[PDB]
């Protein structure tokens, strides 16, 4: 016994948008509560967000949630849950109207150039939904709603232990969750949080690839975490391609551009989408719109110039205000990063990897599932998992612009909300043992020991190489077949790795090393799923099944792990909602 | 060609006091790269260099740093505006705050005034609203140039008043804040909050020396929130 | 470290190190014209009672301002002085509302300032003259 | 209320400075012009320039502008620089006898003429 | 505590007006009884009543004490009549840069005497 | 903030008194020091002392001193002996009067000489 | 009583080294036997707005206690006219304290973080 | 009792029965000092306001001070000041850190502040003689 332990009734491990939700919920009940950060809660990738939070509010427009399950299903390929995309849409409005109450700085409607309204949050229009349901603050809804929740958490003093890194879970004799372990960055100490409900809100990770809108802080931790402990990883190879980023940059431009009037053209100046996607045009599916713009490259045919193979996103027809007022974000990251006014000329747009639909598979209230021996559902002990790490089956094979956000509150708060019970129904959890803890510590200790292995950046980059080409937009079973070998290969290269910094004070490599671990298993599992699914949904898109396998692939791809021993794969299903709804032509 | 940096180094358990290392960086002549760039490219040369960073876009205020003598953001300082032919290029810690390594200072006060003002809306309850409050474009114009701070920390970090009283003077990044709430339609302790900055310290330390408008990587204008504060003190006090 | 408890962590503070805009070059000024004015009116007050004391305090007044050394004294002062004065008024006005608060509009202003002060510097070395 | 502070709190001292600002600045004008219009001063043009009521009274009026602006403002700057709590209370103290003396010593020298 | 308001606050501001008052009161008398034992002034019976240390002594803690009344009271009415800010602050200043004027005014009549 | 004291709050108080107690210590050094080498005071040495600007600025400076310092401490007595509230502001009010008396008494005595 | 706003919780009990620990000697044995403040002149004449010696020790108790985190609130309400300042030195409690505790010792210093709050 | 409510407690407060440290008789002699001082300064002032008047002025002081009555007078006023400005340099000495705030040494400060107050009154005497 030398480790000192944290007892607390939770454990949030993440501080972003569904993070700081839940915590601010699990706050409210009563509960004791510490929440982790890898940075500054701020500092999230949840603060780049721009496009809006889509939700039917009716502000706009007459509306109902049910039209925002069907465009959310057909969304998703017919592979999200009904019953999960249900409570969510319906539980909606509710959970959005209330961080206006905490003071979220909403854009209004009322006096226009050709539009009016009283106060209500305004909402823009966005790919997916047939009308305007994105409500949104200007260009970075993303930042209001990420500062809001940080300002709340700042009144209702939750307890937050920022830049904090999460290393290994602990699992508990009878297998379950009970807590983790972490390393203050600052002392550099190392500590184990014990915890009677342990919550990854870890986020996403796009850095196994090479260009990515995601920032340098998504590496798969939670992924990571999750697998080297025993829990299986759902629908693993949905990896969704913004339509829209920057060429050479990888930053990222709102699709709330097109919402607003943008145009999506080719060198030859005709409009490919009103061409790809006959009548929803650029408002089209992420999916659809993201391989149209990516054939006009295969053909020869897409624009080129300093910044590389792309396709105009024109603007500069919308007026110079709309564009200061609707999306005054743009207007900077265009000018910046593409070095291009938008409000002169078109910008340089490549449909590179954004959210990551697959993650952990959980139920509404936000526990942490894996199979039984028949393959049955079993619910964790000690596990829950909300947010973009969080497969809770709601975004299935496509995930529906601005739908992310809603989620991360509604089911970050259903998180909350149900915790009390949740900790009822699995009962008492026993102790860890040195044993159980200091297994957690074992990947830790490698890298700490290691100091004449390999060059951790070579590896970083070979991983994100292969992850770019064989499993980029289009992919097919010998070029997964390739990678999924060149994995193993740098899988094993990595476990020779070094860590050359040893000091206490921030150690900004020892960090990157550990996330390295997580990029890794991420993208290896990625990898496993992709190649696995003999269907054209969605993301995955493959040549040598250029159609949706309806009958045997109409469910959830689950890769089960083991730690670091052998891998494998499964299946999971489900379109047992209330009002019902069934499959369908997938037709934009 | 090549590039000359002058790096600012300490880590209190081998350093036990501060100091430049000189780097060498020959990155590739086709274009320019952001200040963060070379900094990840030195990192890799050493390891032991260590700085904060994230969004990588100008949004998330990670890598607040001094360069050149003069305070801004790493992910979009083109190095064009720092090469200059037979010099270095100078790059150390914000200004004020301690270090705790290298170019990571302990932003503790910082976020201390931040929460002094109350970061956060505080609506009495009276008139509930049916859904959303009421609340007319042209007043939420109002809070334009004030959400937008990306607690950076580079004004503050570029205050003579702040380096002073960090602890008293509450700095220009909270006063932008305080502004925020002081003037939002839904906030309704807007004299609370007036009364609970009448000191001599709180506000008034602001001489308008203006740096903080100066360095704001978002454009935005902390002197002109602390003059209204200051106005609307006058008018509630005199 | 206090006495058996160790270590107290760096800060940036060089100030050779800082850059200055001019409108912080305008403010540090107009406080040093402050503590200067201030010492300033003790010597004026010193030099006032001489002069009004009777004729014999009156001569011996004109004979110091006859110095050479005072002159250039007696001409920094009403210097510092016309600065304090003019950058005051400046703040005033950004205080009221004569000026924008925006920086540009700033450094305007503090340049028209320096300008106006040496103008008026001119004219009281013409006087101490 | 910070106690070495002359203003009750940050809005006095934001007005006391301000207001005596004006005071002081009208003083000085009338001060100018007088001089500009002189060059030769004469015991007998000098001496019946303070012999003036008005003259006095502005004079006066002026030293105790000064002591409230100047009290603030140096109370403003020791509050910066100088930390130690000793040394500090010892300088305002200081200046402070200063002011008041520059006052007192206004009217001996006034109604000495 | 109202930057413009004399008092610290409202018993202050009572406070202080009620001592002045009693103060003002007794020197009005002082001051009525004198002229009611007159009738024709002679150049010689006036200059040797204000020649008197007691009468420059009581004459000027009036204006000392209507300095401190009379700030008040006029605060109190602009309070009420005068609503636009900045009109206001003017106004206050113009009163009390002339309730000042009247003691030194004051000082400067007694010692010539 | 007491009505009747007046610093503005404790720390006021205990630093005020504790001020002009050193200006109050040195005047009278200065004054005991003066008399200490006089023995036969001539009305020449006398009215020569006096005379001193030095002497009537100091003299004064300690009037000003003794009404802040003894406004202080006789109203930390009247606070503990006299409970009957009207009693004793009546006796703040005559005291204070008392005290601004020695300083105006103060100026007309020296500009006199 | 101790008032710690929770910020950096501990993981068992509280960071206090000996040194810290130390202040505190000659503060919490007090017994509230009421001896000192019953010795006091100034408790006499101002029972309900001077403190008093007991209560003294006990604000300065929690001033120098390095678990206690509200002392900067603690000092604005203890400076107004009576509540420290009625003291004089006379030391009567000083003189007979049972514990052998110096209350006039600790007003003192409470009073000297007083002038280095407001002054 | 008030009307038609009875009965208020004794309280113990016969200043004859409690008994008072050297410490305590050094505060509450420098509290009546200071009232004392108080009224001296008026006579002082009317003193020294006859003093300047003019040479028939002069004369009418000295004589006064002539009178054994008066010296007498003039000679406590003088004492109770003494007394009141060294138990106040005590005051202030442990105030700042001069002083042990212990009680022997609080005897000690207070015996040689007695001391020095007698030797002080006693040149006062000599003077007002
Ligand atoms: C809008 C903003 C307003 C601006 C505010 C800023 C103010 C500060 C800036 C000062 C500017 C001064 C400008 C003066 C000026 O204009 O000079 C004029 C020159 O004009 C030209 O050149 C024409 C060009 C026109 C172009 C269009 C007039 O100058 P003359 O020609 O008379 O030259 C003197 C001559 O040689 C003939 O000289 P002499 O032989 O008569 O000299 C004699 C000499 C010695 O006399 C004595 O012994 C008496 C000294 C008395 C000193 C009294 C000091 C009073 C202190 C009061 C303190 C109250 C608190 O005399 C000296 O050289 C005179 C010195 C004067 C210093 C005056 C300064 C007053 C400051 C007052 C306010 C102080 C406030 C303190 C807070
Ligand atoms: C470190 C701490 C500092 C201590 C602070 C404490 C201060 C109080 C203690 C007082 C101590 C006084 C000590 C005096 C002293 O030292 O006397 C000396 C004696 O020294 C020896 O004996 C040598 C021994 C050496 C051993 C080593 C000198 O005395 P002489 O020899 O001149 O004797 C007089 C002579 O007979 C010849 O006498 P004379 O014939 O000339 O007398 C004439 C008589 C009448 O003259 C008049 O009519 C004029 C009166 C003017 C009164 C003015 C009062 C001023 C009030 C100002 C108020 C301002 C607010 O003169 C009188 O006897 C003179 C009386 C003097 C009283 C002086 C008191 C001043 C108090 C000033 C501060 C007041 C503060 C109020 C808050
Ligand atoms: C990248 C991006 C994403 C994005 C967007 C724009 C950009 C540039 N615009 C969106 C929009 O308009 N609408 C929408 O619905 N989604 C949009 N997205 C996607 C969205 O940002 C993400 O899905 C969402 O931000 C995910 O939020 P979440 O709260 O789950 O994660 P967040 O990304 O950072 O925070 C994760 C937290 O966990 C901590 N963390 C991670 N690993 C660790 C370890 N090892 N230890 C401790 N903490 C860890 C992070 O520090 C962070 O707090
Ligand atoms: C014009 C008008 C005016 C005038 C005349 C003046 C005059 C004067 N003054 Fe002033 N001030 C002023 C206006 C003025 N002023 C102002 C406005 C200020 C402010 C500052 C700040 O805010 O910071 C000052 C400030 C101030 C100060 C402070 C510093 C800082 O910055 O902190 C001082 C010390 C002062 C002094 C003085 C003197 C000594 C004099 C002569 C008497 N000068
Ligand atoms: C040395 C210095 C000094 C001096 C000179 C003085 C001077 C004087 N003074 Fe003072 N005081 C003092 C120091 C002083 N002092 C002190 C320290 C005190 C405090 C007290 C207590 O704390 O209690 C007093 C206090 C006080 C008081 C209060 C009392 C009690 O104890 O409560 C009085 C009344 C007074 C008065 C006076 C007078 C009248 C005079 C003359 C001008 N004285
Ligand atoms: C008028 O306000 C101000 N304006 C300033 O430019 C300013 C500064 O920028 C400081 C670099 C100048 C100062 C006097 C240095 Cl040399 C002492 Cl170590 C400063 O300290 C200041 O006081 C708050
Ligand atoms: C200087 O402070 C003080 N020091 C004291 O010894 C003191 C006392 O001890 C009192 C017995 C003395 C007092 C004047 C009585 Cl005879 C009136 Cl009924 C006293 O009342 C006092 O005032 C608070
Ligand atoms: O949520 C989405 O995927 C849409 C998005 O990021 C944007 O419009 O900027
Ligand atoms: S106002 Fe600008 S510089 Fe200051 S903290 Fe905010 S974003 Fe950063
Ligand atoms: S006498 Fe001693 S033990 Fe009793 S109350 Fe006073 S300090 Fe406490
Ligand atoms: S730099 Fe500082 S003084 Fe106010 S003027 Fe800007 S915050
Ligand atoms: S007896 Fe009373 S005055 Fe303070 S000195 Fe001791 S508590
Ligand atoms: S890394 Fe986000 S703003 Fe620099």
């Amino acid at each position: 016994m030398k480790l000192p332990v944290r007892e607390f009734d939770a454990v949030v491990i993440g501080a972003g948008g569904a993070g700081m939700r839940a915590a601010l919920q699990i706050s409210q009940s009563g509960q004791t509560c510490a929440l982790l950060s890898k940075v500054f809660p701020t500092r999230s990738h949840t603060v780049s967000a721009q496009g809006g939070i889509t939700v039917a509010l009716g502000n706009t427009h007459e509306d109902n949630w049910e039209w925002h399950m069907y465009d959310t299903v057909k969304g998703s390929d017919y592979i999200g849950d009904q019953d999960a995309i249900e409570y969510m849409c319906k539980t909606g409005p509710e959970a959005i109207l209330e961080l206006e109450h905490m003071g979220l700085p909403f854009s209004r409607l009322d006096d226009g150039r050709i539009y009016q309204r009283p106060f209500g949050g305004q909402s823009k229009n966005f790919g997916g939904e047939q009308a305007a349901r994105t409500a949104a603050a200007a260009d970075r809804t993303g930042h209001a709603l990420l500062h809001t929740l940080y300002q709340q958490n700042l009144k209702n003093h939750t307890t937050i232990f920022s830049e904090w890194y999460a290393l290994d879970l602990v699992k508990n004799q009878d297998g379950a969750v009970v807590g983790c372990t972490a390393l203050c960055i600052e002392t550099g100490e190392v500590v184990y949080f014990k915890a009677r409900a342990t919550v990854l809100a870890t986020g996403g990770a796009g850095r196994i690839y090479q260009s990515t809108t995601n920032a340098h802080i998504n590496t798969g931790d939670g992924v990571g975490m999750a697998i080297r402990a025993g829990v299986p990883v759902q629908d693993m190879e949905m990896w969704q391609f913004h339509p829209t980023g920057i060429a050479g940059a990888g930053v990222l431009v709102t699709e709330g551009c097109r919402g607003e009037g943008g145009y999506l053209l080719n060198k030859h100046g005709e409009r490919f989408m009103e061409r790809y996607a006959p009548n929803a045009k650029d408002l089209a599916g992420r999916d659809v719109v993201a391989r149209s713009i990516m054939i006009e490259i295969r053909e020869g045919r897409g624009c080129d110039g300093p910044w590389g193979p792309h396709a105009k996103l024109k603007l500069d027809h919308l007026g110079k205000e709309v564009l200061e007022s609707r999306l005054p974000g743009i207007l900077e990251l265009s000018r910046t990063f593409a070095h291009v006014d938008p409000v002169k000329e078109p910008i340089p747009v490549i449909p590179t990897c954004h959210y990551m639909m697959g993650g952990i598979p959980t139920k509404v209230t936000g526990q942490a599932l894996t199979v039984n021996e028949k393959g049955e559902d079993v619910v964790v002990p000690g596990l829950f998992a909300v947010g973009e790490i969080a497969c809770v089956s709601v975004h299935g094979a496509n995930r529906l612009g601005g739908n992310s956000l809603l989620d991360l509150v509604v089911f970050g708060r259903a998180a909350g909300l149900h915790l009390q019970e949740s900790i009822a129904e699995q009962g008492a959890l026993r102790d860890a043992s040195e044993s159980d803890v200091e297994a957690s510590l074992d990947r830790l200790n490698r890298w700490n020991n290691n100091r004449n292995g390999e060059d951790p950046v070579a590896i970083r980059k070979a991983l994100q190489e292969c992850m770019q080409h064989n499993f980029s937009v289009f992919r097919e079973g010998d070029a997964m077949a390739k990678g999924l070998e060149q994995l193993k290969v740098i899988r094993e290269r990595l476990k020779n790795a070094r860590l050359d910094d040893t000091s206490s004070e921030f150690n900004t490599q020892r960090v990157e090393c550990l996330e390295l671990d997580n990029l890794m298993e991420t993208a290896y599992a990625t990898a496993v799923s992709a190649n696995f699914r003999t269907e054209s949904r969605g993301a995955h898109s493959r040549f040598d099944f250029p159609d949706r396998d309806d009958e045997n692939w109409l469910c959830h791809s689950l890769y089960l792990p083991e730690s670091e021993s052998m891998t494998r794969r499964s299946v999971n299903m489900e379109p047992k909602l209330r009002p019902a709804f069934p499959p369908k032509i997938r037709t934009y | 060609m090549r590039l000359e940096f002058s790096i600012y180094r300490y880590n209190p358990d081998v350093d036990d006091a501060p100091r430049m290392q000189d780097y060498t960086l020959e990155a590739d002549e086709g274009r320019d790269m952001m200040l963060l760039d070379a900094l990840i490219q030195l990192k890799e040369k050493d390891p032991s260099l260590s700085f904060r960073r994230s969004c990588r876009e100008g949004v998330c205020g990670s890598d607040g740093l001094n360069m050149n003598g003069k305070n801004g953001l790493a992910c979009i300082t083109p190095i064009s505006a720092l090469n200059q032919p037979g010099k270095k290029i100078v790059i150390r810690p914000l200004p004020g705050l301690p270090v705790i390594r290298d170019l990571v200072v302990d932003m503790g006060q910082f976020y201390a005034q931040y929460e002094k003002i109350k970061p956060y809306l505080l609506n009495n309850g009276q008139n509930p609203p049916a859904r959303e409050h009421l609340q007319m474009p042209e007043q939420r114009e109002k809070l334009d140039g004030l959400y937008e701070c990306i607690l950076c920390a580079c004004c503050s970090t570029s205050c003579p008043s702040f380096w002073w009283n960090p602890d008293k003077f509450i700095g220009p990044a909270g006063l932008l804040a305080a502004y925020r709430f002081l003037i939002d339609s839904r906030d309704t302790e807007t004299d609370s909050r007036l009364d609970g900055l009448s000191d001599a310290f709180s506000v008034f330390r602001c001489h308008s020396i203006m740096n903080c408008v100066s360095v704001c990587p978002k454009g935005l204008n902390p002197t002109r929130a602390i003059g209204h504060i200051k106005s609307m003190l006058l008018q509630r006090n005199a | 470290m206090i006495r058996n408890v160790k270590k107290q962590r760096p800060v940036n503070l060089d100030l050779q190190t800082i850059r200055f805009p001019i409108t912080a070059i305008a403010s540090i000024l107009h406080r040093v014209s402050g503590v200067i004015t201030f010492v300033a009116v003790g010597i004026l007050l010193w030099l006032l009672g001489t002069s009004l004391s009777s004729p014999e305090g009156f001569e011996q007044a004109s004979a110091i301002m006859g110095s050479f050394f005072v002159k250039f004294i007696m001409w920094g002062i009403l210097t510092a002085l016309a600065y304090h004065v003019v950058v005051g008024i400046r703040h005033m006005m950004m205080d009221f509302g004569y000026l924008e608060e925006t920086f540009e509009a700033g450094k305007r202003s503090a340049k028209i300032s320096f300008v106006i002060t040496v103008v008026l510097s001119l004219l009281a070395g013409v006087l101490v003259w | 209320s910070n106690a070495s502070a002359l203003g009750r709190n940050g809005v006095h001292d934001f007005i006391l400075v301000r207001a005596t600002a004006i005071v002081l600045t009208l003083y000085i004008i009338y001060m100018v012009g007088f001089f500009a219009t002189s060059g030769e001063l004469t015991y007998e043009v000098w001496i019946g320039f303070f012999a003036s009521a008005f003259t006095k009274v502005f004079t006066l009026l002026a030293l105790f502008s000064i002591l409230i602006h100047a009290w603030i403002g140096m109370w403003q700057v020791l509050t910066d620089y100088v930390k130690p709590l000793a040394l500090r209370l010892m300088l305002q103290l200081v200046i402070v006898v200063a002011l008041v003396v520059y006052v007192i010593y206004g009217f001996v020298v006034v109604w000495g003429v």
